[PDB]
């Protein structure tokens, strides 16, 4: 099945659909080098879940953390000659940068070239994500119905 | 002399179920067999001091579907005079000596009401006025509540959205609270939730009501869905666009209601019922625009003829 | 049924010839012997979001001339709420609900089309597009020239002035170009020429066309000389008034004229055509704009009638 | 290539960067079938080739269609119990839908509740593309841009 | 270099309590001994793409008076910008190639602050950026406060007003936030309450606060009341003019007033201050937009500064 | 007395080529040790008839950094100028009553050429007078071009984008037609191509271009690429977008270009210049946008000081 190349990153455990997410996300699939990906491997360790090998590439530690949002239990997985050399799973990180969408209508985000940049904060029974330029603080679950 | 006859149509809380059901009756009859002259040689006057494209054109195509003649305006700018000079008094004194009957929008509440006192004998009818009433507006949605449920008594209906605002939303209740063994549920944004005296009307007669949090609450239990359209404006653009996960409706949330549960809305519905809604079953909104033609047709032939004979 | 029966009227490309003429020859019979209550009890719906107040009056003249009832609007403005939220699919799907059919102008391509996806069974008919389409418009442009030559099958067509933002002169060749044996001469300043793709269909057809420079290279040969209005504003001013001597008409121009052509202009006319070209036989514009009544009748005739007795 | 999967579509030999093109595009990640892609992957010809397995769905004559104007050349070979019961091969279609977005600022497609569609004609060289409301006619090259 | 030298203020939040510090006892050099020639030379681009003549006379009057040029201009009218594809940070991009610092006012939140990526090394100056903040407003406040209760530290403060929207009660509640022992009353109407975020920012710091329905409850032990608009327009006419008596000063509230206290008002006042309490020792609203010019000077002297040795 | 000494400065076709260079010159002095009370007690009329807020604020910048006073407006929309009866010929008759100087920019081709009749004595300096000149943008950018590539002579200059009415491409094919041996690359879509006369011009004194389809075509040999925005609304919507590929520059594209070369552009850019192209070396249009105070300046300088001994 798909689980080791000669080097490179296995992103094992993703949950299902989230592996495409992750894909377009990160911009994953824009290298030519091989990827292979599978989706709704069986895995009964979880019921259903994504794999993505992307090898002779390796995921330097705060691409790892991004992850955290959104397969939050996934094993990045170093194999750097054959086989699994370094194991690693998504922490939050203090900033996620480019991907998200400010909620904010009147975010001066929204209309000029300029990433997005949101402070994380897991505070209580979720996370806070405050944007860089409108200073508004809202739930992850806001800032993610996208 | 029906009940109606050559009565001004200003308030709902004005009309008696007895008179809600004689419109709705009236209608139900004119939908299945439209006597198309009966308003033959009446020149109606449609002055929209306000403008709504929708409303007017519902009642002005009921005049026509009636057999009427209509002489009328539309502001959102200045007509001519009125602007100065012309109160509405001076300019019902002269209306009333045109036409036959009066409908109009104007933006003030209570504009209607002081019409009726310069309209002499001629009738005037109530198209919106200000934050205060619409009476129109609430009599077709009883039609298309009645025409789908088959009563107006013993429902649970859910009212969504901007309910502190929302002028139909006040009416619906009203209307509804005049009728027996209904159950209210309001789901609607903390800061734009139902005004205490709808409330406190609805404590009095003792009606069952409860406030909630998301649609999903009560999808199940839900016969009728008013949504009403949250305006973006009264609100911060990081306040509107930060409630919960939205009290907006997808195809999915409907997943689990009633197979006769109906969504209803005055419409615009810009956001606030989506695409996938429209597919379902339960999409009554544009059924319910149409059901307009018949109240408002009832409505007409009742103040304007003393019998109606269907 | 008649072919054309609850058809939707909106691009001329979609007519075929067959069609073409059962509507030229319903309106030359409408013309001569008009049926004034075929339409009574039908509420159309004269639906301008674009407003162009001859069409409007064009159309709802014949809505009545036919026993129609109307109900409509004009923006270049807003009207009431559709400006946000109101998308057209939600406003035709509330239109659909009240009335017959739906005569509409709207500024962007495709608007009528849409419209259609939304009507239900209401017939929609385009009374323009954007720079799309203006069905109506060619139907009364053949009608004055059948009406005036006698046929729409060999002649000697010269269209003039703006060819290549002229919406008219592109359907007006699509329209003739369905009949057999035209020859068409293009006069138009350099930088607003016959697109490329009409040129490409007549060359596929095989019709015989050419360009010129001016009116006087084929002053002689030409049955229809069709006049578009060169927009000052889409060029330099310095450009504009630069133009060689002018493409714009003259009655002595006429001089050498054959004694049966026709001066058509769907019209504003502002300078293109000069005042004594208004005295001349060849003048044809304005009775032009009257056969627009008669095209219009009969396409809402045959829309909206079964089967036409005349 | 790589090894086979219990029935289904087996895409292949689809020019590599539009692999991923068509797995968001025509929306083909929406399945709980296994779906396994390969990227970027050699063994296959013109050098790097991209390749999708479908599990259990198999592509319709139309869809099989829909890849031609990014994939001409791919196959769409159909497979029961681990051989190619059949072959097909991209033949361009008549109406590309709601894929495509049309160029023509003023269209009113943008706006609405209305899938694009598209005429499509002439072949290889130039493939038109006329707008189904707006009845514009582009050029395939601006039509697929932005 | 000074802590300020050439850095943006963009927000509140961004100065550290010495900075507040630092600007405060730089107007109080100023306003002692002024500095007239201490910026001349330095061009400064005052940019209010929103209109806001009030706080743009300030600021250019406190550019003046260091000697500075102004250049600029006041859109939300229309001067030619933010239009037909031509985006704010291209405009940064040619402004900062000729001026020396830029101050700027804009309609949405977050431009400031997006400026500051785009000017390079020219200092932005944030005269107020939607809802979000406004620095140069809490600093001439405290500026006032300061001046006239001798310390930041230890105080009484009332908010009276608005208080959900209040861009300024925000900002200055998290000012006075960083200084020790404040505490707060907070007296709104609930629909306009101050918002949770703020409240939670107090606990966690253990600052005390307290709702109060009426002026009354607190006139005797306040140092500072803060005024703020209440926007009519914010709630229905009905709703507005409701609450039993208002949240409106009148001089006989301050009757059992502290010798000391001060009532501060962002302007415009409208309403909520009777023209009575103007004579009165505590009006402190004037004299606080006149210290606007001190409180500003000494930001653009920091800022454009790397040793102001006064 | 300098040769540009109280001259009206109001074509580029009345600067010689010894006046191109001289004015380069100074602005080269200038940029390098600046004088910045070489202008003080003049006052400068910038009277902006139509709008340019980016024109505007690089003059008075330039204005301001010579040590002289601003006075002036910004009409377009209105301030109280040109209505009303009252004539540019009287309303330049009063001010320069007041003035020194005159900088204007007017609607209409020949406006600065008037004015210069009824100044008498004070110079005025053209901003923009409709589609005719604008000599102060094209000594700007003949800068540019120096400072970037040493010469103003024997290069090879790109000019893409609309050519047709480009004010500016017009103007600087003529200023750099009096240096020798330079060498033009037209590309242009032909709705928009250069004229004719500016062709001839080019012919007639034995200068060298080419029309070109592509970009790719001839990056590899220049030197200059004088980018111009398509104004969209020059073409249908259609029309615009269908170029196969366009006239928009990426940095993919430059990836074949000359050590040397540099983009400019006049700005507002829109479209035709991609974001990526601006972190390449190559990028100069917000430089050269810097440089219009050098050459601002520079004239003014000239034009008000009998001698300028630097
Ligand atoms: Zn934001
Ligand atoms: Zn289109």
């Amino acid at each position: 099945g798909v689980e080791a190349i000669k080097r490179g990153t296995v992103i094992d455990h993703i949950p299902a659909q989230i592996g495409f997410k992750l894909l377009s996300l990160f911009k994953l699939t824009e290298t030519d080098q091989r990827i292979t990906i599978g989706l709704n491997l069986p895995s009964g360790e979880m019921g259903r879940k994504d794999l993505i090998k992307i090898e002779n590439t390796f995921l330097s530690e705060d691409q790892v953390d991004q992850l955290a949002l959104y397969a939050p239990q996934a094993t990045v997985n170093r194999i750097d000659n054959y086989e699994v050399v370094g194991k690693s799973r998504p922490s939050l990180p203090e900033r996620i940068d480019n991907v998200l969408v400010c909620p904010n209508s009147n975010c001066i985000s929204h209309a000029e070239p300029v990433s997005s940049s949101f402070a994380v904060r897991k505070r209580a029974n979720d996370i806070a994500l405050k944007c860089k330029y409108c200073e508004k603080e809202f739930s992850h679950n806001v800032v993610l119905a996208n | 002399a029906n009940p109606l006859y050559q009565k001004h149509i200003i308030s709902i809380n004005d009309l008696s179920r007895d008179d809600l059901n004689l419109v709705l009756a009236t209608a139900a009859k004119l939908k299945a067999n439209p006597q198309p002259e009966l308003l033959k040689h009446k020149v109606i006057a449609s002055c929209f001091f306000e403008a709504s494209t929708r409303t007017r054109l519902s009642f002005q195509t009921s005049m026509h579907r009636l057999g009427a003649s209509v002489v009328g305006f539309s502001d959102s700018a200045n007509t001519s005079l009125g602007k100065k000079g012309e109160t509405l008094a001076d300019t019902i004194s002269v209306i009333s000596t045109y036409v036959d009957a009066i409908v109009m929008r104007h933006p003030q509440e209570g504009a209607a009401r002081l019409a009726t006192e310069f309209s002499g004998n001629v009738p005037v009818l109530n198209a919106g006025d200000g934050s205060n009433q619409h009476p129109t507006q609430t009599l077709l949605d009883l039609f298309t509540i009645q025409q789908t449920e088959g009563r107006l008594d013993n429902l649970h209906v859910a009212m969504v959205g901007d309910l502190k605002y929302g002028r139909t939303v006040h009416s619906l209740t009203q209307a509804l609270a005049k009728f027996d063994g209904n159950r209210f549920y309001f789901i609607a944004p903390d800061a734009l939730a139902m005004p205490e005296y709808i409330l406190d009307m609805l404590d009095e007669k003792g009606i069952a009501w409860s406030l909630h949090s998301s649609i999903e609450e009560v999808m199940a239990e839900v016969d009728i869905l008013y949504m009403t359209r949250v305006q973006k404006e009264r609100l911060d653009p990081s306040e509107y666009a930060n409630v919960k996960a939205q009290f907006v409706l997808r195809a999915s949330d409907l997943h689990n209601a009633k197979a006769n549960m109906k969504v209803l809305h005055p419409l615009p519905r810009v956001d606030e019922i989506a695409t996938d809604v429209d597919k379902t079953p339960h999409a009554w909104y544009f059924q319910q625009a149409g059901n307009g033609i018949f109240a408002r047709q009832a409505l007409l032939a009742l103040v304007l003829n003393r019998d109606l004979v269907l």
